[PDB]
């Protein structure tokens, strides 16, 4: 089989940067060489083939270039919607083989985020279980710290967080956590708390409601 | 019908010429390339090996041609048909059918030593690679 | 126009057989120099190519599959399929179908990437039932507005496999939609909220319905998003 | 002899727009035996184009290569910095090997008048017995400039060299260089040494002089 | 990864002989040709002349016949250019290309290019001569001053100020060649006029080839 090397595994930077990924075969590959980019939840897409034409209506900052087994891949100015994983294909010979991968991570300002928080339904409370939802919206760097509350109870154990990848215009994060009790657990406290630390805030901020005024 | 030992990649089959080998290239997108491959096997011939491009020919073939290797196909890599099979009596013929353009060449007698040689068919931003292989005896 | 559209089950068990096809619009099969292959993604890996066939029903797999892989076409439906043998949980993975070419050293032979891809298909290898979710709103109040801005959404709860679909108002709202990826609960069933963020002004004016289709469970839910006056 | 000629020698335009440079041939060339070099100061040419239209390898997608008979084009979709260079077209088709005679596609800006600066010959020098008078062009645009050395307004010939800088990157413009030498004697024997600059910047032919010893 | 290397710079007599050499790599030397291509300073490309390393064949453009022979050594994959009764036109980068295996063509497999110098000066140290900022060399709010590197060979001298720490608005421009065969080069900075008495401006001047080093101060007035 032939082997794809990819480099680098990741990258980090800015808008209206001049990005570059590398690709190397273990063999002769000729110039049957391909870039895909892979946005999430989305197929790979045919950026460029033999190594160095445009896919129709592929942005121009996109280029290709070869020096017989070293493949280049250019981004002469970094755009947010260019936010992908990029993959390199040999396509000279069967079995098809892939590069790793190049996730690439563009670096912005920071965002401190907008948290809001929703009591559990009705009808969930019917079905005997309560998840109390929390949302940070819309903020950068990524790391940020979110605890739970519960009448001045710090809880550990019952909540679970997911985080959504880079937004392709603003290149910002949004964070879930979902606290989950009991339908009995649940109705024994009044003040459910969402504890938030993030480098955007100027100080950890609390997200709180009262159970059943509202 | 003459037979043609060789690549047809155009759309129409011609009333003069057979080819062993076919494959419509307007049926293939700008990101596809065709691989076209012929392989002659005698003691001694009596071949006619051409090729029907509805586009550009690249080289002169087959006056001249392109010598394979592990490279990317460069200028450099020309040669004379006749240097590259090593027989002095090769006939030239060329023919057009439409925007189809047509190259051969007749191979009569024994081959010295067995030999390679690649002739390209561009269509806008396509290309069909041609490439003939020619045993000697044994 | 040439369009790709895997189908087959979301669920398999370990050990048995997955099976999927692939169904090819837009143009035929049976007058095309073309092979047509399948690519898979395990969750968060790359890519690797399991094989392809030609439109007279030759075939070529990866060795590295060790013949785990069968693949057939039916140019008569315009379908090519794919079945990959004892599978194990290393095998839940994203399947995709694809056009692309053959391999250097056929006699003619067309040199392609993969071009047109299928839209991807999960399968999960697991010895877990089915289950559809529930669907609960999370509906907007003074909790989760900031100026004129309201946020709202769906949790899709307790449903197994993988994946759930969100919409909002059938497609017509997607601007400030965020759909997070799933959690595995400690249940062994995956939960997942849909947030939108809307106009406060509109909360009175215009309906938000949450759109959401669990394909393994063959279940559709809309929910629409009751505001709250608090 | 196949003489090649392109046309214009000199192209001008900024990083986006797009580059059309011609190759006229005395007659047709054989069988489109056409390339096209690229060459940077201080490096080997570099092959774009053969064949006409082959786009050589490791050629990034915005080269493109055209045309039959006796008239060919390269064109450039939308230039980008590093393409400024001076491009040669190439035949192959009938010996001797021929070359155009090179485009140079340079940067364009805003027409700049050139601050124009004099240097008598320094102490140290006299006393070795020849007299070297500097006149400075400093940072203009075009490259196109005429120098003239007027010693007591008698205009002199045969006795001075100039030499140009690249096309500076950054701002986009040139300076010049223009030693006049003399003998001592030649030397204390006039009393105006004035160097006279013609640019288009320059709506009068500019003059800067200065009187020996003061 | 084909390659073509080429031998260094020379520097030779009218009159006298120089062989130049280029060395091959990353493909079958015996398979192709090597042509030669020159370029003399600030011209364009002139065809010279090919050799077929496969059959011996060559092919020289008419001005250099006779003059001009090629050979090669396959053993070491390298060819050779010699020029006899070098004059001083002959002064040019001579550049290798691999070439057609049967008839006189090049492509994109250039080696770095040799440079030859022809030339009946021998080797001289510069002498650095001050460009002293003065009413004359001042536009509006700025100054030009520099540094005069005269009478040197043969090529290169660099030029810095302040030992790097002054960079912006450094023009150091192309040699030129005097009638006598010796280079001379300027060497030029524009700087605030409201710096000339408080900072101090110095020109390093490095010839290697004679290992000559001066640091030449240029003070107003
Ligand atoms: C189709 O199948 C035949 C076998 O019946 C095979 O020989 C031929 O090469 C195949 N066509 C291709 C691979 O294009």
């Amino acid at each position: 089989d032939i082997q794809m090397t990819q480099s680098p595994a990741t990258l980090s930077a800015s808008v209206g940067d001049r990005v570059t990924i590398t690709c190397r075969a273990s063999q002769s590959i000729s110039i049957w060489l391909a870039w895909y980019q892979q946005k999430p939840g989305e197929a790979p897409k045919l950026l460029i083939y033999k190594a160095s034409s445009l896919q129709s209506g592929v942005p121009s900052r996109f280029s290709g270039s070869a020096s017989g087994t070293k493949f280049s891949l250019t981004i002469s100015s970094l755009q947010p919607d260019d936010f992908a994983t990029f993959y390199c294909q040999q396509y000279h010979s069967y079995p098809y083989t892939f590069g790793q991968g190049t996730k690439l991570e563009i670096k912005r300002t920071v965002a401190a985020p907008s948290v809001f928080i929703f009591p559990p339904s009705d009808e969930q409370l019917k079905s005997g279980t309560a998840s109390v939802v929390c949302l940070l919206n819309n903020f950068y760097p990524r790391e940020a710290k979110v605890q739970w509350k519960v009448d001045n109870a710090l809880q550990s154990g019952n909540s679970q967080e997911s985080v959504t990848e880079q937004d392709s215009k603003d290149s910002t994060y949004s964070l879930s956590s979902t606290l989950t009790l009991s339908k009995a657990d649940y109705e024994k406290h009044k003040v459910y708390a969402c504890e938030v630390t993030h480098q955007g805030l100027s100080s950890p901020v609390t997200k709180s409601f009262n159970r059943g005024e509202c | 019908k003459k037979v043609i030992h060789g690549c047809n990649f155009s759309s129409n089959v011609s009333s003069k010429y057979t080819f062993t080998d076919s494959l419509d290239i307007s049926l293939v997108d700008d990101s596809a390339h065709i691989s076209c491959n012929v392989h002659l096997s005698e003691p001694k011939y009596n071949h006619l090996v051409g090729l029907n491009c509805p586009g550009d020919i690249i080289p002169d073939c087959f006056f001249q041609v392109y010598q394979p290797e592990s490279e990317e196909l460069e200028p450099s890599n020309i040669v004379y048909l006749d240097s590259q099979i090593n027989i002095g009596d090769i006939e030239y013929y060329e023919d057009a059918e439409g925007d189809d353009k047509i190259k051969l060449f007749l191979i009569v007698g024994s081959v010295p030593k067995t030999t390679s040689f690649t002739c390209i068919c561009k269509k806008d931003k396509k290309s069909a690679y041609m490439t003939v292989t020619i045993d000697s005896a044994g | 126009q040439l369009q790709l559209q895997e189908s087959g089950p979301g669920l398999v068990k370990p050990s048995e057989t997955l099976s999927l096809t692939c169904t090819v619009s837009g143009g035929s099969i049976s007058r095309s120099p073309y092979y047509w292959g399948w690519i898979r993604q395990p969750p968060g890996k790359g890519l690797e190519w399991f094989g392809s066939v030609y439109n007279n029903g030759s075939t070529y797999y990866n060795p590295s599959l060790k013949s785990r892989v069968t693949i057939s076409v039916d140019t008569s439906k315009n379908q090519f399929s794919l079945k990959l043998s004892s599978v194990t949980a290393a095998d839940t993975a994203l399947y995709y179908c694809a056009r692309h070419g053959g391999s250097t050293g056929m006699k003619v032979v067309v040199i392609a990437p993969p071009d047109y891809w299928g839209q991807g298909t999960l399968v999960t290898v697991s010895s877990a039932s089915t289950k559809g979710p529930s669907v609960f709103p999370l509906a907007p109040s003074s909790k989760s507005t900031s100026g004129g801005t309201a946020a709202l959404g769906c949790l899709v709860k307790d449903y197994f496999p993988e994946p759930v679909t969100v919409s909002w108002n059938s497609g017509a709202l997607t601007s400030g939609v965020h759909t997070f990826p799933a959690v595995l609960q400690s249940s062994g069933l995956y939960s997942l909220s849909s947030v939108v963020t809307v106009p406060s002004s509109s909360l009175g004016t215009q309906t938000y319905i949450c759109n959401v289709n669990h394909k393994p469970s063959n279940t559709k839910v809309d929910k629409k998003v009751e505001p709250k006056s608090c």
